[PDB]
């Protein structure tokens, strides 16, 4: 947590969950990292328990997240001189979307009583609506990049801990110590013994 | 793509002994000039193990193995390639894959689709599976590789850790002592109850060289491991094989003096369970005391002495 | 295949009178659902073949309400409340059974003003064209409506074909009149072999065709 | 769809490159197709393709000849469509309309049958001609005025251009000062392929003896500018 943060783009790191200070001393198992781009003030819709267009039909967050989200603004890499209508989101749906689930099914919404067999008429519209991305828009329409990280404890054992940039260790001089996370009362003298590689 | 084999000739499996094989380091703890007794899944000494010989004989059997699989094989010209682990060996359950080509080893636990006769076939043919559905883990490591070589492997699945012990030495079971050092720890944390051996066939339809492998069982017991002055394991002693080794285990020494010694007690295990009951069952109207329309007040509670029924 | 013939398209249409154009079907237009998968496209010449009515008896793409479809099966036609000056273009019915579809035949709209008398111009070839070896004579039509006009070239009491080309201008935005250019190309050797050259213009606004004759060699 | 690129003279044994260019639109959610056109009655349909947002591998719709000769491709990352041609047997005129379909949803469509709703984004601006030789400079011939159709008081005179490539050409009278009676007619395609265009203007007969009429013929692709004076 020293290269992805502390950067030039504006960091919208206003999230609830794990402590940012405790991030460097946490060992989570099987974190899911998903990235998506939104338009303007839709950052608030990505929240646990939030109700909205994205939070009900596009990306629903469950009651428990065990973590939080990271968002940043990018009006240069997601904008063009002409219109940028290459990113779409679903707007029409019959039932609520399950949390932590994706349903890639673009079909005709039967809003009215008359069904439509793949032909959009008067009571049928395509659920997918396209975002508008231009460098001349205001804050409420700028392209925002949000990445979601969820920490959890699964059946997989602890293998994500890592070095965590531990900077320590001294010469012996009868100094009490800590061996591999367990405190020690002895001394770190030299050794003439030969160890196996394992 | 799978090719069925019809040239197999039916033969019963063979048997051979396990004189001084199956010993390995219990953990990564260094010891020197000590005789330490520990409890771990160990192959008992002088135990019969299954012998399979491949020559036109092909040996690719399936046998249930919950945990503790001992694999040893005399090997020349790299005939044995890999192993299969899983529960039902299909796409409905997670299975583990071990394949190494001439470059390096490949570890891929995944819900692979297995055929009836999976094998391997310069070597450029790879026909052991067809599809992958449900997996997210991949591991790639350093390659592990007349009779000239012996390859012994021990696999254990304890507390979600797939412990692999390996030992290769330059050379029936040879009469010698070798300690299988740990090789790699796999944090898969899955369930396995079956195994399958992958074999490589030389193309010249196909020709198979002379290669044999041994499969042994693992049992929970205690050994008396001896560590030399410079860390290597010298000898091991089973603590329940014969009374001399029981005395050696009790006295914590490899040599016992002349005299009478006491080790344990002779106990007789039970054979069958005998638990009956008065055949008559009377039952009780728990319904009239649980689903009762009227309940008495706290200051004056009703008391009923329920007797002569069964507790359902 | 599915090649079919539309209406004969030689229909005289006047303002205040509805125009019906009908194309039939070789087989039934019934696949998947029972919707009428038949289209009609308004291909006004010059820029783009736009559309007026999509599948079914519904309206889309901001089409004026004067155009409406009716009929199903092997029966289909259009109804126009009142033709305008901006409705000119070839017609086509688009059937939505399969993607390898064939095309029909279309002709531009015809509006009978019957008041604009044609002005016929004829220009003799210049001396520079005679020196170049190609004698080009042009018969022009000005301030005539509608676009259809039977223009033929007569040389020595003989009809000429295969050497005349006609170009029709677009409808003017000021007086709503068409113009037609008829250019005839002939070799110099054949040009000096004859004496009289003329063009005959036939239009519905004239009781008799207008024939004006000129002789080559005049200054 | 505003301007489609790809056009010029190509040998029958050569290759053709066709590309579409447009403005901001939901370009990845439409199953656009290709439609040809004839100068006479009866158009033609070249090929059809499906977007990758409705199907994982999309859908293929080919006829016989366009399968044997034509090829199609997509990009799914920009506003361009690819239409290659490895070989060309008989293709005189080809406009290749860049229209989409009015169907964001596709249902019950197999590999050889798919209903379509409407094409509402037809595109023009390209033209390919084979065996068209090379660009030829225009020749301008002045036509003497005749005071018969426009009566005695008015005379109509014009400038006729011959043997010019390609179709676009600019004709003006008195450097644009004269705007009364001017009428420019469209050209026609000759058997030899070389186009011819006419443009006449009507002026009163009293100004023939005192005003000079000069026509300006500008040809941008050939960089030819001819100023011809018309006299009776
Ligand atoms: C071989 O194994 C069998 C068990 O399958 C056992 O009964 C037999 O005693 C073994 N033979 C020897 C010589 O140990
Ligand atoms: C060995 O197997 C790995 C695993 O797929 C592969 O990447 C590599 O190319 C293989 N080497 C050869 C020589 O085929
Ligand atoms: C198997 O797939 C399901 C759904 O795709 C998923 O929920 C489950 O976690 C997968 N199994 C494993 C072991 O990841
Ligand atoms: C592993 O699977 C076998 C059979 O599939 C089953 O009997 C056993 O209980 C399983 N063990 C665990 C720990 O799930
Ligand atoms: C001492 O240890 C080294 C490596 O641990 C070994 O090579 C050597 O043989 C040992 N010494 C003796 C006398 O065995
Ligand atoms: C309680 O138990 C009786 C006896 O079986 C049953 O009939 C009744 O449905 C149960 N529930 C209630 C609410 O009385």
């Amino acid at each position: 947590y020293s290269v992805l943060y502390n950067l030039a783009p504006f960091f919208t790191f206003k999230c609830y969950g794990v402590s940012p200070t405790k991030l460097n001393d946490l060992c989570f198992t099987n974190v899911y990292a998903d990235s998506f781009v939104i338009r303007g003030d839709e950052v608030r819709q990505i929240a646990p328990g939030q109700t909205g267009n994205i939070a009900d039909y596009n990306y629903k967050l469950p009651d428990d997240f065990t973590g939080c989200v990271i968002a940043w603004n990018s009006n240069k890499l997601d904008s063009k001189v002409s219109g940028n209508y290459n990113y779409l989101y679903r707007l029409f749906r019959k039932s609520n979307l399950k949390p932590f689930e994706r349903d890639i099914s673009t079909e005709i919404y039967q809003a009215g009583n008359k069904p439509c067999n793949g032909v959009a008429g008067f009571n049928c519209y395509f659920p997918l609506r396209s975002y508008s991305f231009r460098p001349t828009y205001g804050v409420g329409h700028q392209p925002y990049r949000v990445v979601v990280l969820s920490f959890e404890l699964l059946h997989a054992p602890a293998t994500v801990c890592g070095p965590k940039k531990s900077t320590n260790l001294v010469k012996n001089k009868c100094v009490n110590f800590n061996f591999n996370g367990l405190k020690g009362t002895g001394v770190l003298t030299e050794s003439n013994k030969k160890f196996l590689p394992f | 793509q799978c090719v069925n084999l019809t040239t197999r000739t039916q033969l019963p499996p063979a048997y051979t002994n396990s004189f001084t094989r199956g010993v390995y380091y219990p953990d990564k703890v260094f010891r020197s000039s000590v005789l330490h007794s520990t409890q771990d899944l160990f192959l008992p000494f002088f135990s019969n193990v299954t012998w399979f010989h491949v020559i036109k004989r092909f040996d690719n059997p399936v046998l249930p193995f919950n945990d503790g699989v001992y694999f040893a094989s005399i090997e020349k010209s790299n005939i044995i390639r890999g192993w299969i682990f899983g529960t039902t060996l299909d796409s409905k359950t997670q299975s583990l894959l071990i394949v190494n080509n001439a470059t390096n080893v490949v570890i891929k636990v995944c819900e692979f689709q297995f055929c009836n006769d999976p094998f391997l076939d310069m070597e450029s043919e790879f026909r052991v599976y067809s599809s992958a559905n449900n997996c997210t883990f991949e591991y790639v490591s350093q390659p592990f590789l007349n009779f000239k070589n012996l390859r012994e492997f021990v696999f254990k699945n304890i507390d979600g850790y797939f412990k692999i012990y390996s030992k290769h030495t330059p050379i029936d079971l040879p009469q010698g002592f070798s300690a299988l050092e740990p090789l790699v720890d796999l944090p898969i944390g899955i369930n396995i109850t079956r195994f399958q051996t992958l074999l490589a066939l030389h193309r010249s339809g196909w020709t198979a060289g002379a290669a044999a492998y041994y499969v042994g069982y693992l049992q929970p017991r205690t050994f008396l491991l001896k560590y030399n002055e410079n860390g290597t394991i010298t000898d091991a002693v089973d603590c329940a094989l014969d009374p001399l080794s029981e005395t050696k285990c009790t006295l914590k020494s490899f040599t016992v003096e002349k005299g009478i010694y006491q080790t344990s007690n002779f106990r007789v295990q039970p054979t069958e369970s005998i638990v009956r009951f008065p055949n008559i069952t009377n039952l009780c109207p728990f319904d009239e005391v649980f689903n009762a329309t009227r309940f008495a007040s706290v200051y004056a509670w009703n008391r009923k002495r329920i007797s002569n029924c069964v507790a359902d | 295949d599915i090649v079919l013939t539309q209406s004969p398209l030689s229909l005289p249409v006047t303002p205040g009178e509805p125009a019906s154009i009908s194309c039939r079907s070789s087989q039934s237009l019934l696949r998947s659902n029972g919707y009428n998968y038949l289209d009609w496209y308004l291909q006004k010449p010059g820029q783009s073949p736009h559309l007026l009515i999509y599948l079914g008896s519904n309206r889309a793409s901001g089409v004026p309400d004067r155009f409406s479809g009716s009929g199903s099966g092997t029966d289909f036609t259009l109804k126009i409340s009142r033709v305008e000056a901006e409705d000119v273009g070839v017609y086509y019915c688009m059937q939505a059974l399969q993607t390898p579809y064939t095309f029909g035949q279309g002709t531009n709209l015809e509006i009978k003003r019957t008041v604009a008398a044609p002005s016929v111009f004829i220009f003799p070839p210049s001396d520079e064209q005679l020196k170049s070896g190609t004698a080009s004579v042009v018969c022009l039509l000005n301030n005539f409506y509608p676009r259809e006009a039977k223009v033929q070239w007569k040389v020595d009491n003989a009809l000429q074909s295969g050497n005349s080309q006609e170009s029709v201008t677009e409808q003017d935005s000021k007086d709503s009149t068409y113009s037609l250019s008829s250019t005839l190309t002939l070799s110099k050797a054949d040009y000096e072999k004859h004496k009289v050259y003329a063009c005959e213009v036939t239009h519905q606004g004239l009781s008799s065709p207008v024939t004006k004759s000129f002789n080559r060699g005049e200054c | 769809q505003l301007v489609e690129s790809g056009g010029g003279l190509v040998k029958p044994g050569g290759s053709l490159r066709l590309s579409c260019a447009a403005s901001g639109f939901s370009f990845i959610t439409y199953n656009m197709n290709w439609v040809r056109q004839a100068p006479g009655k009866g158009l033609e349909w070249v090929s059809s393709i499906s977007s990758n947002i409705l199907s994982s591998t999309s859908y293929i719709y080919y006829a016989d000849s366009v399968k044997g000769r034509f090829t199609i491709s997509r990009d799914d990352a920009a506003n361009s469509l690819f239409l290659q041609m490895n070989s060309l047997r008989v293709e005189d005129t080809a406009q290749y309309y860049c229209a989409r379909t009015r169907s964001r949803s596709v249902r019950n469509c197999t590999s050889a049958t798919c209903p379509v709703d409407a094409f509402d984004l037809w595109g023009q601006g390209t033209m390919v001609i084979v065996s068209s030789a090379s660009t030829k400079g225009p020749s301008v011939f002045p036509l003497a005025p005749s005071s018969k159709s426009t009566s005695g008081g008015t005379a109509a005179l014009g400038c006729l251009v011959k043997d010019y490539f390609p179709e676009p050409v600019t004709v003006s009278w008195n450097s644009g000062a004269l705007t009364s009676g001017v009428h420019t007619f469209p050209a026609v395609l000759q058997s030899s392929g070389l186009y011819s265009l006419s443009s006449v203007v009507t002026v009163p007969s009293s100004s023939l003896g005192t005003q000079t009429y000069i026509c300006n013929v500008n040809h941008k692709p050939s960089n030819t500018k001819v100023d011809k004076k018309v006299e009776p």
